[PDB]
């Protein structure tokens, strides 16, 4: 299923976040929306 | 009797992208050729603004928000991204101006600056000039959300967390888009050489 690992991609994201990683929290959310713009 | 473009592009408050605001501009005359410098960085797609001076139209929207650097190529005609399919879609047919500018000093925070969020899951895409404000949980899996956030639930809207150490192509950039209606109405919106 792709919900596992869009899952683990979401969660990255927000950790990044909350770690003050904020420039890489939103190159993780480019992928979230990469990923569910395919099949 | 001169239209307020400045209280478009001096604004001190821009919306977020999901929530963009638009300004009605009508019964007022504007220099449409000092918009050249209205820092910046515009294009239009219809005449040059120039000819916008000699030209009159029913209404004029202001569109305005913040976005990413590198989102900023996305407010044009025909183009798909995050920002175009689920927070500002302009027509293939666009013959107005997209002006944008970097607000780095003003947008930004140390820290972060949360204010400022995107649309980030959506079940189709935007028509044109289409705006979605809700906050629905988007539901990505076949389980039901009840409302909260959880797994394959996901809050639909990210904030960009401005801070003044990204990226050129991450800082924050207001972005102001012109349309020009011409209604079969009275042409209350003209140029200087009109």
């Amino acid at each position: 299923d792709k919900l596992w690992i869009l899952q683990k991609i979401y969660e990255i994201m927000v950790r990044l976040d909350e770690e003050g990683h904020g420039e890489a929290s939103l190159m993780v959310s480019d992928l979230i929306y990469e990923f569910m713009k395919r099949d | 009797n001169l239209c307020p473009f400045d209280e478009v592009f001096n604004a001190t408050r821009f919306a977020s992208v999901y929530a963009w605001n638009r300004k009605r501009i009508s019964n007022c005359v504007a220099d449409y050729s000092v918009l050249y410098n209205f820092f910046s960085a515009f294009k239009c797609y219809g005449v040059s603004p120039t000819k916008l001076n000699d030209l009159c139209f029913t209404n004029v929207y202001a569109d305005s928000f913040v976005i990413r650097g590198n989102e900023v190529s996305q407010i044009a005609p025909g183009q798909t991204g995050n920002i175009a399919d689920y927070n500002y879609k302009l027509p293939d047919d666009f013959t107005g101006c997209v002006i944008a500018w970097n607000s780095n000093k003003l947008d930004s925070k140390v820290g972060g600056n949360y204010n400022y969020r995107y649309r980030l899951f959506r079940k189709s895409n935007l028509k044109p000039f289409e705006r979605d404000i809700s906050t629905e949980i988007y539901q990505a899996g076949n389980k039901p959300c009840n409302g909260v956030a959880g797994v394959n639930c996901y809050f639909p809207l990210q904030s960009y967390g401005f801070r003044p150490t990204y990226g050129v192509g991450h800082q924050p950039y207001r972005v102001v888009v012109l349309s020009f209606e011409l209604l079969h109405a009275p042409a209350t919106v003209c140029g200087s050489n009109s």
